């Protein structure tokens, strides 16, 4: 086939072909010439190397191609690769009906649907919308119905929300693990080039939104529309078929929202007294007569369905706080009220979720998840939660823990100068003191930045767990761990010198003071190490599967 | 010097401490440096384009006696200047003129010429040339050639422990790597062997080598061993015996001598006796006859009478062959020295493995282990293993190479032969056995002594080399045959050869690339970078100090085989890396800078940056923390010998700009230094609010930004160009002067960002030299903006923020400040088909009058006329005969009555979605074609707007120029009314009375006629360049390239980031009535999610914002007090405060300044906030930021009250607000998005394929099928990969259906499968589709 | 061993797939081997239903 | 580019074929044309198949 500029370029086999047909018919033409054994034996040879060249090149001599240096690309070589088949392997064939975008949040959204932006849902179901735009005489034929939606006239969007409705879209990510990297959503008509993707699906996806980019796909064919709905839609998979337990167990900001909802201070506003129900608790809060966070007896009518079949009900008047009261709104029927009576803690708060899943069944645990979602971003936002510089609180007794673990290492290191200790001896004691001295640190700043909170009721004192910003990420589950704290306010760890050896003057000071010169060369090699194992061990991890696939 | 002129318009407040020693080089000094070697006159072979001639030259024919010698060459004028070549799309070079002498020696010589013709300068190739700001050109598009590192050339001896037979022992293997020719390497093996394999190549024994150099065995043994002599004298055996030998070996039998025992048998010989034979000096001892039973014999020893050998040197001796030889009347025997722990009786176990004999024998093995399988010959051998390191063609080290292997090798010499000897060989080999012997140590390739680094300057000259060499055969070639005066050194010598080797590079190399330049960061990051396998090298080197960042790599497939250059690093004259030093003599830190190598460094004891030092700069403490030998430790008060010069030179400029760095993981620090050279250029060029003090720095030393040459007052100032009045003192004496300033406008950049320089100076002030004249895009005020601070509060909202997700308020996108411009560059080609040639013409089938509208007569959209997606830019039209119709078509033209053209609509539309303003049109014409009435209102237009611009030059110039003869005058015969009377032109006749003004007149004389003719000239060969065809492809008829400027400004979808690493994507653009607010009822404009903070460790992007808060602080108050015109002493009073800040600073300060003029100019400057500078390493901490905020009245804590814009109640809990600089990434959404329903396919097998850039659909995986596997989802996947891809038929099948209403699929076989059956089906193979 | 159970797959077209091709077709092609699919990959290639 | 297995002749896209956007168009004005042919006399229908 002709290209551009008037050059042509064809396959490497005609280059091949052409040459075992020369020498061929030269054969032919040396039997009729009687030519002497020497020759037509030679041009036998020829024959056959360019056979062989012709099939599978690389097993003989390996021909080169006309011109260029690149040997040419033989039979065998179309169908071999890497690996085996080009057709099926990764990759893999291009597909129709697609498209691709940067992905947002959109909070608004239920579990089972998406923000899909207009114009992707235009070029995507341009036959839907061409057959649809003539079925009921909006359009004369198919061409009008092109200029229609070339034109962009104003009609063609209330047609494009009937092909809408109740059709699903694929939504697919990079790096396609378990089946739940691709599900099933219902398309929202959104404003803007962006996909919106709720929250609570971007665990099983590992998406993050710093950027990751996703894939759409529409389900043409009715049993694909169906297969959808009823296989890969996003409310059908709510578990992870490796274990049991939700994979749409609520992330971070929404279990941030439910961990500052139900807590309790020592006082506040509205402490000791009573109300009737739920209803009347937020009318509380909203109000602004009563704080978020108060223990309070009210009454509450919570359910349990023990009998055959059958919800019993029973009333009493649990001793509880504000926030554990409003969010009581929202457990749907048999559950009892002891699931929502604690702190809500990220692992908590998961088992809530399961629970009414192995009870009341599928469809009340999807709309109780979305529920979920909303309020703990709704609260969350309401709590004002931030992250300061004095956040982050460095134990007081600090630089004297340094100071003596610091007399240890002097102390093993004169013993080994008097040669009472020999060198080896020396450098694991020194490592140990130094290690000691940073389980030291952490479990003192862990105390205080815990506890610190020191607060009054009609007495002198009392003391609860801290309320300090930082504290409760770690602690509710939300984001952060006693590890990433520990460098924040307490020393951070010995780094590691590339060989694999570990320092035995670790880093003394953290994140909140400075970090000089030297200590940050050495940290340096833990994260060079760290981003490099991870990136290499990403590819093989796939590979694992590749392997398991293939057995299986 | 104590502050510029633009230094007056805005100061930074600089926090920080240590003062600065050496200020940051320039940037650039690499790519010029390099490059600015290669092309220079060197009298010497000094690398350079003198020394790759000097190589190969000179050239002597074939035994004719015919040579051709090298004289000098020449860079010629380029034929288009830089900025004419990109238009092009040619190459910016200059032709290389090389003058050559010709001698023919007389046959059968005495040596003497017959004739001698010297062809003047004769041209071969034009090679490019660098720009001022160091790019190159190769077509139309500036590319950036990356420095490269890699393992010098030397001797390197390696390890090999582990992993090799799992059985430990080790091994040492040496490798000796010239910079040219082939590899030899040494390796032992775990019998203890010594073997050698040149190249990769099959493994032989070492010693077969020897033999090729001439070396019989039994110099081989005398050269590796030493000699233990056995003497017979009276009878049975003596032996002289050095006392040292007995270290490490238990007595085997009674040793005595001089009538005392001094050890006796199983008393193995520590110290002490060793002592006693010492002091004793025993020279003789009697041994038995059976110790020799293992003594390896050293020479050859043969029978005196019978003359037949007795036993062959390298022989094991035995009790029977000492009786053979004794009887002969042999008194003394050489055997080998031989232990198994302190010198390894090595070569004499690998001679018994040497199949060859001789010097033809090795010769011959040798021959036939490189090309094996072809029978060896004597001439061929011989000349092989000359050929490999001994000719001075096919090996070198040159200087590099010469000089660590003499350096590796413990010699004096530093410079030596570029070619090896055999006492080379011999060395290296003595110095494997010794490591194997225990003493010494084997190197690392990791360790920067070892790592060389290039750059453009060398890599040409090696591609120029190979250029000259296969140029060389030729020339012999022909000056074999050649008629005598015939031919002369035109003739032999080509272009083509010779401009394709160095043509090849820049075209197409892994090395040189597009410039990344959508930031000027961007470019000055990425012309200082480096090039380099497992984990070992990736991973940093304590040699990597000063030197290679840590921090700034790409992170991904490869890791740290990048880096990046360090701040202070420079070339080392050999071409290691160096880095500044601070010499400290006695107890004084001395400011005298050192530049110490990598190997240089190692043995100093260099102290920290990090120091407390005073008064005469001793050191405070008794003990500083210092580094010395590959670690670091507290060293004493007085031992260190150098210092660290800053507290910056670890890091890079990219992660030098991060403010509040050492508060940072080092990952988010990697990522932030990674992203911020994306950031693309906004609409209004901020400033920093929180800063470093490098972006002043990194604007300046790239080029983007327009830097005075000279100092004097601003004469005039415009949006197109500046003119700068010189000041005398800085003007030479002739042709007096201005500098006149041609700014860059809007114009396309490589990424399609718009780079535009702005003037940053008034009419009419003064400037020093050496200031900012004005900003280029991304840079305020002489600093460096990559983007836009603004207002953030870290709160949860409604989850609007997720994950990273950014949440921004209307206030940014009506603000217009995040918005970015993007110029983006399409074509239309006219080309020419057998059918016939495509027409530019108007006239289209089937358009109306609105589409045609935005077109001229011509066809070309206007210059100026807003488009929109599917607007026609070119109305292109080619011939298509015949088109061959159906009845219903044929019935549709009869009842409309159209006549369907025979030419078919090719016009260039703009693409879908994309909307903008033309600003631009260029037409290309074939040479010979009618230029069109467009295109020639474009010539005349160009040819118009250059006489203009010529004009402007000469009309500011000649003004200049007698404005000085004016003054000139008035010395010695001042007439001042007198003089301005008179036409101008009737200056030049007025002399003046004897002295130097006389000669003055003179010389401006000069110049100005100079100066007409001059303007003449450039006014001619710019007409030219005008009306030239220009030279197209082949085919190309005529192609209009329209530039297209679109100004987008943000939307959901966009990746945005701070420098700290936190990465985001615009969710919602909210109102600001929604907006959190404080009490005072300012809203803020971005809403961050606080839980991204902790779990990523950057506590900097915190910092950043507090500090922030308080610089805005400064700024409003002052914002106040200038709004209330309180009056210059309270102002100034005021800012004196801030500029101290409670105790010991760097910065010093004012009322130096002007108090009037000066003073109430910088505070206008300040009132949108108070620029800081933080330090690498130096910056502010906690103290120094509250008490600024105790200047600012807001809170220590940071974090202040908010309220919900929506309920207008409180927020519990304090929240942190304040300023956080923020980038804009170029992601952009509308980029990045794509839909497609129906495309194009691909011919060879059927698949959608975008070809109008309406883009193929998304690829379908195999880990995508698997998970439609995991589901029960059959549909799904055969849609997937048949009829939505793969099958011809099934598309359209299916497409009619979905039409219709009827949902279904008939599915067929894909076209895929179809295909490798027939594929199969081509081979022998019968495979066919059985049963039903 | 995983990596050497999957080898031994009744359907070839299966094996030519992730295996070595060339091997795969011969050594199949020799005996005359009829591969009746009914396995996934091999449904794949030939675009049918799983 | 990419050295990737993406090869020239993956990019050469078929211009012989007819797109399915259209080949749907063709379908109908056959269904369009008779039609109209129906709104005539049977000798209009015949004299305008015919020419
Ligand atoms: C001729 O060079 C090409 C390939 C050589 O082949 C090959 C095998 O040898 C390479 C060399 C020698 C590199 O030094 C290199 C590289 O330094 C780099 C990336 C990684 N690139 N990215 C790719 C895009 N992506 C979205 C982000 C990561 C590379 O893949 C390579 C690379 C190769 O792969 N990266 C960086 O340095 C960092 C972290 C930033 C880069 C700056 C910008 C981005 C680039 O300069 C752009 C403007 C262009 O210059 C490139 C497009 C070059 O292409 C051309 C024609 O100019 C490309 C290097
Ligand atoms: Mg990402």
């Amino acid at each position: 086939v002709p290209l551009d500029g008037g050059r042509f370029a064809t396959s490497d086999l005609n280059d091949l072909y052409r040459r075992v047909i020369n020498r061929n018919n030269r054969l032919k033409r040396l039997l009729d010439l009687a030519a002497p054994d020497i020759i037509v034996r030679n041009e036998k040879r020829m024959l056959q190397e360019a056979v062989d060249a012709l099939l599978d090149n690389g097993r003989r001599g390996r021909a080169i191609t006309g011109s260029n240096k690149r040997p040419l690309k033989s039979l065998a070589d179309m169908i071999k690769g890497k690996q085996g088949r080009f057709r099926q392997n990764l990759l893999g064939k291009r597909v129709d009906y697609s498209g691709r975008s940067v992905i947002t949040v959109g909070p608004y959204l239920r579990l089972h649907q998406c923000g899909l932006p207009k114009k992707m849902a235009l070029e995507l179901f341009k036959p839907f919308i061409y057959g649809k735009l003539e079925l009921r005489g909006l359009a004369t034929t198919i061409k009008a119905a092109k200029k229609m939606v070339e034109r962009e006239e104003a009609v063609v969007w209330d047609i494009l929300d009937e092909v809408i409705r109740e059709h699903p879209v694929l939504l697919n990510r990079a790096p396609t693990l378990h089946r739940l990297g691709i599900q099933a959503f219902e398309p929202v008509l959104i404003e803007g080039k962006a996909i919106q993707l709720h929250p609570l699906v971007c665990a099983a996806y590992n998406a993050d939104f710093d950027g990751d980019q996703m894939a759409v796909h529409v389900p043409l064919t009715l049993e694909a529309q169906l297969e959808a709905r009823a296989l890969m839609m996003s409310t059908n998979n709510i578990l992870s078929p490796a274990n049991g337990e939700p994979i749409i167990v609520p992330s971070q900001d929404v279990v941030l929202g439910l961990y500052y909802m139900t807590r309790d201070c020592v006082n506040a506003k509205g402490e000791g007294m009573v109300l009737t129900g739920p209803k009347e608790a937020e009318r509380l809060y909203r109000s602004g007569l009563a704080s978020l966070h108060a223990r309070v007896k009210v009454r509450i009518t919570e359910y349990e369905k023990d009998a055959n079949g059958e919800l019993v009900a029973k009333t009493s008047l649990k001793d509880t706080t504000v926030g554990r009261a409003i969010l009581w709104m929202i457990v749907p029927k048999g559950l009892p009220y002891s699931i929502v009576n604690q702190a809500l803690g990220k692992k908590a708060i998961s088992k809530m979720l399961n629970t009414c899943y192995r009870i009341l069944g599928l469809k009340p645990t999807v709309i109780f998840a979305d529920q979920i979602m909303y309020t703990g971003f709704a609260y969350a936002a309401r709590s004002g939660a931030s992250v300061g510089i004095d956040d982050m609180v460095i134990p007081e007794k600090k630089h004297e823990i340094i100071s003596e673990a610091e007399a240890e290492v002097a102390e093993i290191q004169e013993q080994f100068q008097s040669g009472l200790v020999t060198a080896g001896e020396r450098y694991n004691k020194v490592i140990d003191i130094w290690a000691a001295a940073n389980d030291r640190v952490s479990k003192a700043m862990m105390d205080n930045l815990q506890t610190e909170t020191v607060i009054n009721r009609d007495g002198q004192e009392e003391k609860q767990v801290s309320f300090n910003s930082i504290y409760m990420m770690a602690d509710s589950g939300a984001r952060g761990s006693a590890a990433q704290i520990r460098q924040l306010a307490g020393m951070r760890g010995l780094m590691a010198k590339p060989d694999g050896s570990i320092i035995e003057t670790p880093i003394t000071a953290n994140f909140r003071e400075g970090l000089n010169v030297l200590q940050y060369f050495i940290s340096t090699h833990g994260a060079r190490k760290g981003l490099a194992d991870t990136a290499l061990k990403t590819a093989n991890s796939g590979y694992l599967t590749r392997r398991l696939v293939d057995v299986a | 010097m104590v502050y510029s002129y633009t230094e007056k318009k805005r100061i930074r407040k600089d926090f920080g401490k240590r003062p600065q020693v050496l200020d940051v080089p320039y940037l650039l000094s690499i790519q010029l440096d390099s490059f600015q070697k290669f092309i220079e006159q060197d009298p010497e072979g000094q690398y350079g384009l003198e020394a790759a001639f000097r190589s190969v030259f000179p050239i002597q024919s074939y035994s004719g006696n015919s040579e051709l010698q090298y004289v000098s060459y020449r860079l010629g004028e380029p034929v288009f200047d830089v900025q004419e070549c990109q238009i092009r799309g040619v190459t910016y070079s200059a032709p290389l003129r090389v003058k050559l002498r010709l001698v023919i020696y007389e046959r059968e010589a005495p040596e003497g010429t017959v004739k001698d013709i010297k062809e003047q300068e004769v041209y071969m190739g034009e090679i490019p040339l660098m720009t001022d700001n160091g790019t190159f050109v190769i077509n139309g598009t500036e590319r950036v050639i990356v420095s490269q590192l890699h393992r010098s050339p030397g001797v390197f001896f390696d390890s090999d422990k582990g992993k090799t037979h799992s059985s430990g022992k080790v091994l040492y293997n040496a490798r000796i790597i010239p910079y040219r020719g082939s590899w030899l390497d040494f390796e032992f093996d775990p019998k203890d062997n010594l073997f050698v394999r040149i190249d990769r190549r099959r493994k032989l024994p070492a010693t077969i080598i020897l033999r090729a150099l001439n070396y019989t065995t039994e110099q081989i043994l005398d050269l590796f061993f030493e000699k233990v002599i056995f003497e017979i004298r009276d009878n049975k055996l003596q032996m002289e015996l050095v006392p040292e030998r007995l270290r490490g070996e238990t007595a085997s039998f009674d040793i005595e001598a001089n009538g005392k025992v001094y050890v006796e048998k199983g008393r193995r010989i520590t110290a002490r006796h060793i002592r006693q034979l010492e002091k004793d000096d025993v020279k003789l001892i009697e041994v038995p006859v059976e110790y020799i039973a293992g003594k390896v014999v050293a020479k050859d020893y043969i029978d005196e009478s019978t003359g037949e050998l007795i036993c062959a040197a390298n022989m094991e001796l035995s009790l029977d062959l000492l009786a053979k030889l004794s009887q002969s009347g042999h008194k003394r025997i050489e055997t080998l020295f031989t232990n198994d722990l302190d010198h390894g009786p090595y070569i004499s176990e690998t001679l018994r493995v040497d199949p060859t004999n001789d010097r033809l024998s090795a010769l011959v093995e040798i021959y036939r282990m490189m090309r094996p399988g072809e029978p060896p010959t004597r001439e061929a051998a011989e000349s092989l293993f000359e050929n490999l390191f001994f000719s001075e063609d096919r090996y070198d080290l040159s200087a590099v190479g010469r000089m660590k292997f003499n350096r590796s090798l413990l010699r004096e010499e530093i410079e030596g032969s570029g070619i090896l000897s055999k006492d080379d060989i011999i060395d290296v080999m003595k110095k494997l056995i010794d490591i194997r012997n225990g003493k010494g140590e084997v190197d690392d390739i990791d360790h920067l002594g070892n790592r060389r680094i290039r750059s453009v300057g060398e890599m040409a000259e090696n591609q120029f080399r190979v250029g000259l060499v296969r140029v060389e055969r030729a020339v012999k070639e022909r000056l074999s045959l050649g008629d005598l005066d015939t031919l002369m050194p035109q003739d032999m010598i080509n272009a083509k050869p010779i401009s394709a080797a160095v043509k090849e590079f820049f075209g197409s190399s892994q090395l040189s690339q597009f410039m990344d330049q959508n930031n000027p960061l961007s470019e000055i990051t990425h012309k200082r970078r480096i090039l380099a396998a497992g984990f070992e090298v990736r991973d940093v080197h304590p040699t990597h100090y000063g030197r290679v960042c840590p921090i700034e790599t790409p992170e991904g497939p490869n890791i740290g085989l990048i880096n990046s250059l360090s701040v202070y690093a420079q070339t080392n004259e050999y071409g290691f890396l160096e880095t500044p030093y601070r010499k400290v003599t006695d107890g004084v830190v001395t400011d005298e800078i050192h530049y110490l190598s990598a190997i240089e460094e190692g043995n100093y004891v260099i102290a920290q940056a990090n120091s407390n030092l005073d008064e005469e700069g001793h050191f405070v403490e008794d003990l500083v923390t210092c580094r010395s030998k590959g670690e670091s430790s507290l060293f004493s008060r007085d031992q260190v010998d150098y210092m660290d010069v800053s507290t910056q030179q670890v890091v890079s400029v990219g992660a030098s700009l991060i403010p509040f760095l050492e508060h940072d993981d080092a990952n988010r620090a990697l990522m932030g230094a990674n992203m911020q050279r994306q950031a693309v250029p906004t609409l209004r060029a901020d400033k920093p609010l929180v800063g470093t003090g490098m972006e002043r720095a990194v604007a300046v030393d790239s080029g983007v930004t327009a830097v005075a040459k000279r100092g004097g007052v601003v004469q005039y100032v415009d949006a197109s160009r500046i003119v700068i009045k010189v000041n005398e003192d800085e003007m030479y004496p002739g042709e007096a002067g201005i500098d006149i300033y041609n700014l860059t406008k809007y114009t396309r950049s490589n990424q399609n960002t718009c780079i535009n320089q702005m003037p940053c100076v008034s009419l009419g002030e003064p400037v020093e030299r050496g200031d900012v004249l004005a900003d280029g895009p991304s840079t305020d005020l002489g600093e460096l903006a990559l983007g836009q601070n603004m207002r953030v509060a870290f709160m949860p909202w409604n989850g609007y923020n997720f994950e990273d997700s950014i949440l921004v308020s209307e206030r940014v996108v009506q603000e217009d400040r995040f918005t970015t411009i993007h110029i983006q560059e399409l074509a239309c080609v006219s080309r020419d088909t057998k059918l016939g040639p495509e027409e530019i013409t108007a006239d289209i089938p089937n358009v109306g009058e609105a589409a045609l509208s935005k077109l001229d007569e011509s066809g070309i959209v206007y210059i100026g006329a807003e488009v929109t997606g599917g607007d026609i830019l070119v109305g292109k039209v080619t011939p298509k005969g015949e088109t061959q119709l159906t009845p219903e078509e044929k019935l549709l033209r009869a009842i409309f009555g159209e006549k369907a053209s025979d030419v078919k609509d090719s016009s260039l539309r703009v693409p879908n979605g994309v909307s903008g303003t033309v600003i631009d049109v260029q037409v290309f014409t074939r040479d010979g074609v009618e230029k069109d009435k467009r295109a020639l209102e474009i010539e005349e237009m160009q040819l118009k707007q250059a006489k203009k611009d010529l004009s402007e030059e000469l009309q500011i110039l000649e003004a200049g120029l007698f404005s000085r003869i004016r003054a000139v005058l008035v010395a010695g015969g001042v007439e001042a009314e007198k003089l301005d009377k008179l036409p101008r032109d009737r200056w030049l006749e007025l002399g003046l009375t004897d002295e130097e003004k006389q000669n003055q007149l003179e010389q401006l004389a000069e110049q100005y006629d100079e100066l007409k003719h001059e303007f003449e000239k450039k006014l001619e060969a710019k007409r030219r360049k005008i009306t030239q065809g220009d030279d197209l492809a082949p085919g190309v008829l005529k192609i209009v390239k329209v530039y297209l400027a679109v100004k987008r400004r943000i939307q959901p979808g966009d990746k945005m980031a701070g420098r700290h690493g936190n990465k985001g994507v615009i969710s919602k653009i909210n109102p600001i009535e929604d907006m959190p607010y404080d009490e005072n009822g300012t809203p803020v404009d971005i809403v961050l999610n606080p839980l991204g903070v902790p779990s990523r460790m950057n506590i900097g992007q915190i910092l950043e914002t507090h500090l922030g808060m308080a610089a805005k602080g400064i700024g409003d108050k002052i914002n106040a007090m200038l709004k209330q015109q309180q009056e210059v002493a309270k102002l100034r009073e005021f800012i004196q405060r801030a500029y101290d800040l409670g105790a010991d600073v760097r910065q010093k300060v004012d009322l130096s300044t002007f108090s009037d003029e000066e003073v109430m100019r910088l505070a206008e400057n300040l009132r949108k906030g108070m620029p800081i500078a933080t330090p690498v390493f130096d910056g502010a901490k906690e103290a120094e930021i509250k008490e600024l905020l105790k200047l600012g009245d807001l809170p220590t804590s940071g974090q202040i009250r908010l309220y919900d814009g929506r309920t207008g109640e409180q927020f519990e809990r304090p929240v942190t607000v304040g300023y956080m600089y923020m980038l804009k990434l170029n992601h952009l959404v509308d980029d990045k998005m794509h839909a497609r329903s129906t495309g194009s396919y691909s011919l060879v097998t059927q698949q959608p394929l975008g070809g109008k850039a309406q883009f193929g659909g998304q690829r379908f995986g195999e880990m995508e099928v698997w998970a439609l596997e995991a589901y029960g989802a059959a549909y799904t996947l055969q849609e997937m990969l048949t009829v939505k891809s793969d099958d011809v038929n099934g598309r359209t099948k299916m497409y009619k259906n979905i039409v219709d209403g009827n949902h279904q699929m008939e599915p067929g076989m894909p076209e895929s499968f179809n295909v490798l059956l027939k594929e199969i089906r081509s081979l022998g193979i019968n495979i066919e589709l059985e049963d039903e | 061993g995983i990596t050497k159970a999957s080898l031994a797959t009744e359907s070839f077209i299966s094996a030519a797939s992730f295996q070595e091709t060339t091997r795969v077709l011969t050594e199949a092609a020799v005996a005359g081997k009829r591969d009746e699919l009914r396995g996934l990959k091999e449904n794949v290639i030939v675009g049918r239903l799983i | 580019g990419d050295d990737e297995d993406s090869h020239l002749g993956d990019f050469i896209e078929d211009t012989t074929l007819e797109l399915p956007l259209d080949s749907a168009t063709t379908e109908s004005l056959r269904a369009a044309t008779h039609d109209v042919l129906a709104g005539l006399t049977a000798r209009e229908a015949k004299v305008l198949r015919m020419r």
